[PDB]
């Protein structure tokens, strides 16, 4: 609210948020597999909508 | 509640581990001072062992890769333009010549003068 | 007919569409945040636009 | 040392040059991924060799044979060293080979015929009623003038 | 329902709509799987012929980079509309257990932060292409009226 603004144009750069893990951690590769699984199933787009 | 809460719930569902949603103290994302060479925020929490994993919109940069690791980006984004919604603005005097033409009115006036000259040349040349 | 067409729909459009529209004019100003990597992107850019 | 760089002929990423028969070595090709691999070799400092894939396939795992093909099979079976190509990063490809961070984001878009302002001239004037009722109008005009005279 | 639309007959594009859970894309895959005749094409140029011989009665779905590149080719008769439907991205490939993959990814992040990737994107899509600088133009939004009737 008050629904008074709008966005125009495409993206100007290539930005992206991802899951951060410390270096030398064992969970980083299964977290990456889980992120890829949520990306391919489109559940991320469902939560985005 | 929100987006990252359900995202962490999906991570704990597809990975099978207990989690603990904690809040960063200073409210800073992450930065390294040139003097102290100390990362702060959740970056400093992951480097100095205060945290285990960070599920938050933190921008993946090269200088953050040098100390910690990053997964593939789940949400791509960029720089956009924020403008207001174009509402109706008062047109005024420009509404007299707004529709159908911006230059053709002068063409109508020129054709008016031309038809007037031709009509006078026909009507006033009979003797 | 055309005045009825104007008084019928009244679909207002935006003056700014693309990123080059900012460089194409100077009446409508535009700004960024005083601190952050967003201003560093414009400070370190090599594109003439 | 050495290093095998593989890719596939795709526009505008990998393109044949004009004097490709008059060229030799890695400079026979041009495009996006060629200069990309040139910048990677500049920022790392190694000797490379541009290679062309044989089968023309990107990557697939036949579940009957349990064997990957294409540049994925080149990386798994050691036929290549570093694959610089527009390959889609999926879940089944991460478990066999590694990937860097995505450099170019993309998605599914819509292609249309791109309609232009194809408006005719004098033909647009007699559009809204007909091109045949006007003749009956002129005929009734001259008929009513005959009635008046 | 007038302007039909289709994708390529084989690939992850059709698998995206076939495995979609959103009812909009499910209705899209239902229409494309029950289309009479078949909207699917064999190659990219077959879809190009199906678009260019339709006069705005048939569309085609593809990746955004290839769509914008075809938009930047002659006869400059295509254009890309709308946002992206999924979050896809290309990366540099290396085998598992390779020591060079992490410095290659460091070089990729270095080229991304320096904006040289955007420089190559402007070089090989905008400058190399055979279409003029567009996306809009000499105010092609028809405000009042075409002058052809007046002429
Ligand atoms: O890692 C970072 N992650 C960030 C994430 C976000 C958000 F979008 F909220 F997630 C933002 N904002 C953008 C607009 O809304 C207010 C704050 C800033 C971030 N910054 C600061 P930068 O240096 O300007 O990028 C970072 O450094
Ligand atoms: O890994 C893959 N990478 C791909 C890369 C590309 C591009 F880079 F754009 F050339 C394309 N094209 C887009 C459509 O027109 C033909 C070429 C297809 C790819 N496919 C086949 P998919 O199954 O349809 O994704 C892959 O599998």
């Amino acid at each position: 609210k008050p629904c008074d603004t709008m966005k125009v144009g495409g993206n100007l750069d290539s930005k992206g948020y991802g899951i951060a893990t410390p270096k030398g951690s064992s969970l980083g590769a299964a977290v990456n597999l889980a992120v890829l699984k949520l990306a391919e199933q489109g559940a991320l787009d469902k939560l985005k909508n | 509640e929100g987006y990252c809460v359900d995202l962490a719930a999906e991570i704990a569902k597809h990975c099978g581990f207990k989690y603990k949603l904690t809040i960063v103290g200073d409210g800073k994302y992450g930065a390294r001072d040139a003097d102290t060479k100390i990362w702060n925020g959740m970056v400093g929490e992951l480097v100095y062992g205060k945290a285990d994993i960070a599920i938050a919109p933190l921008t993946i940069t090269l200088v953050r890769e040098e100390v910690i690791d990053f997964s593939k980006p789940f949400m791509s984004l960029g720089i956009s333009i924020m403008i207001k919604k174009p509402q109706k603005s008062k047109p005024g005097v420009f509404s007299f010549l707004d529709p159908l033409a911006y230059e053709i009115w002068m063409c109508i006036v020129f054709a008016y003068i031309g038809v007037s000259v031709v009509l006078f040349l026909v009507s006033r040349f009979s003797p | 007919a055309n005045l009825a067409a104007f008084l019928t729909v009244e679909r207002m459009v935006s003056p700014i569409e693309s990123a080059e529209d900012l460089s194409k004019q100077t009446e409508i100003a535009y700004g960024t945040l005083d601190s952050g990597s967003t201003k560093e992107f414009f400070r370190r850019s090599k594109i003439a636009v | 040392r050495t290093y095998i760089v593989t890719t596939i002929l795709e526009d505008p990423y990998v393109m044949l040059k004009k004097n490709a028969n008059q060229f030799e070595g890695n400079d026979r090709y041009e495009g996006y991924c060629v200069e990309l691999a040139a910048e990677i070799a500049k920022h790392v400092g190694y000797s490379y060799r541009l290679e062309i894939v044989s089968d023309g396939k990107y990557g697939a795992r036949d579940p009957d044979t349990k064997a990957w093909n294409g540049m994925v099979g080149e990386l798994v079976y050691g036929r290549a060293d570093v694959a610089v190509a527009p390959l889609t990063i999926t879940l089944v490809r991460e478990e066999v080979i590694d990937f860097s961070k995505p450099f170019m984001s993309l998605g599914i878009s819509i292609m249309i015929k791109k309609p232009q302002k194809s408006k005719p001239g004098v033909f647009s004037f007699l559009d809204p009623l007909a091109y045949e009722i006007w003749m009956c109008i002129v005929f009734a005009y001259i008929g009513v003038s005959v009635v008046l005279f | 329902t007038e302007i039909a639309y289709g994708t390529l007959e084989a690939g992850s594009t059709k698998e995206f709509f076939r495995r979609s859970k959103i009812a909009v894309f499910e209705k899209m895959w239902t229409y494309m799987k029950s289309a009479e005749p078949s909207v699917f094409v064999r190659t990219t140029e077959e879809g190009m012929i199906r678009v260019r011989k339709s006069k705005g009665k048939y569309a085609y779905l593809l990746e955004s980079t290839m769509n914008e590149y075809i938009e930047q080719r002659k006869p400059c008769d295509t254009m890309k509309v709308g946002g992206n439907l999924d979050s896809k991205g290309y990366g540099i490939a290396t085998p598992k257990g390779s020591a060079l993959g992490a410095p290659v990814n460091l070089a990729v992040l270095k080229l991304a932060e320096q904006g040289a990737l955007d420089k190559l994107k402007a070089k090989w899509w905008y400058d190399k292409g055979e279409c003029g600088s567009k996306d809009s133009g000499s105010k092609d939004k028809t405000s009042a009226l075409s002058l052809s009737n007046v002429a």
